[PDB]
């Protein structure tokens, strides 16, 4: 399978746009929590179906699958989040219906910083104009080496994602050097959504621990796992 | 087992 | 500053290694916590050092030097804790006299999983037989990307070292494509290396509020950040 | 504060 037609079964593997059927109304700190809580259960149950479109993700052993999906699924919706935001300067596009900026998280103490740190993060993407195709790659790579008989086929298929961002890049006909120096830049910015995943998971478990929010069973379920 | 049943099913 | 001559001052600027000695009894956990922290905290002050030799970072302005050595030491620290165990596999080598193995990680609740982490990268980088050129670019990334106009300012010095790393790459003779490769091989692994010590930070961290050890000094202000 | 004299005093 050429790198080209991988990339195509990412596009392929794409969850659908999802939103959270909210009547337009000002954020309170209530209704902004329970609002994201909402949003990452019913994508959390996208981002499944998705990794099981990644050719050969199923053929990981269930022990593998499990573990990979509960380790880096904060990392993959930030990702996801930061891509959907890319063209909206200021704003963080968690969907049609939920769209946060800066103000609005000072409602909720802890939460700026984070804003903050997916803000930025997201400005740097948009600076180094962050294409479809190479958001595909990263996010698939954030998945397959969050990993820390089935282990070998795991490092193939991650140099397999790996070969295809090289090609991805290799593609946009800029300088030897400036492709080299784009693909360092690129996977040097993943520390940064890792950073803003591991404050997300931070703040979401001590929420879970006050019962402020509700937490939808499969959110739970992956905090719980992930935590331990 | 919620995370199991969705990587199980279709 | 060309790549070479930018390798060539991390090469100078490599911190001696530090000498601590192995205690006389077997291992307690504060014996152990008390030979990793002594360590550390030696460590971290000429880590200082090492990182006002990095070309442009005293450019920086203070409070940008603060804060990238705040968020960075830890991983910094590990990074050399890895290279330096490179070849004596199974083992970690933490200073000369002070040569840990998986298994000692026992008396202390919490550290064997850390020393597993950090066994696993360790052979990961064993397994892409990393050099030594490599790794002095890298380790420099890991400050310099620590981001978590002196911002243009630190792109264009990270930019810099991501220069030198990928002409050592270049430099080893394999093909283009093969280059690319090498260099997301090896960037990939921040992330391990981040993850370790992230434990290692909430590891200390907790330890410190037991009072299990004495957390102070530079240390402890690194700690809190 | 130890960081800033290590770092500008030292
Ligand atoms: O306690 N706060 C918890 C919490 C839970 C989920 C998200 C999130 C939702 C959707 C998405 O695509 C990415 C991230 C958060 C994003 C930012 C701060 C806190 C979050
Ligand atoms: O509570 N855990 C404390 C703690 C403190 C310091 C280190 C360390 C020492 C020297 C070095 O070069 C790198 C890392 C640790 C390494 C592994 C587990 C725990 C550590």
């Amino acid at each position: 399978l050429s790198p080209e037609q991988l990339v195509l079964t990412l596009l392929e593997a794409e969850p659908p746009h999802v939103l959270i059927s909210r009547p337009s109304a000002p954020f309170t700190e209530a209704s902004m929590m329970m609002s994201l809580t909402k949003l990452a259960d019913k994508e959390l149950v996208h981002m499944i179906s998705w990794a099981k479109k990644i050719p050969g993700f199923v053929e990981l052993s269930l022990f593998d699958q499990v573990r990979l999906l509960e380790s880096c699924w904060m990392e993959v919706l930030m990702m996801g989040l930061m891509w959907r935001s890319i063209d909206h300067p200021g704003k963080l596009i968690f969907a049609p219906d939920l769209v946060l900026d800066r103000d609005e998280g000072k409602c909720v103490e802890g939460i700026l910083e984070i804003f903050d740190m997916l803000l930025a993060t997201t400005s740097r993407f948009r600076e180094l104009k962050l294409q479809h195709k190479e958001y595909l790659c990263v996010k698939a790579m954030i998945l397959l080496n969050s990993s820390m008989d089935s282990s070998r086929k795991l490092a193939h298929l991650l140099n397999a994602v790996t070969d295809a961002l090289v090609w991805v890049i290799a593609k946009s006909g800029i300088s030897s050097q400036q492709q080299s120096m784009r693909l360092a830049n690129l996977l040097m910015l993943l520390s940064h959504v890792r950073h803003a995943s591991n404050k997300g998971m931070e703040h979401l478990l001590n929420m879970k621990c006050k019962n402020v929010v509700p937490v939808y069973d499969l959110l739970l379920e992956m905090l719980n796992a992930h935590v331990l | 087992h919620k995370l199991v049943q969705l990587l199980t099913t279709t």
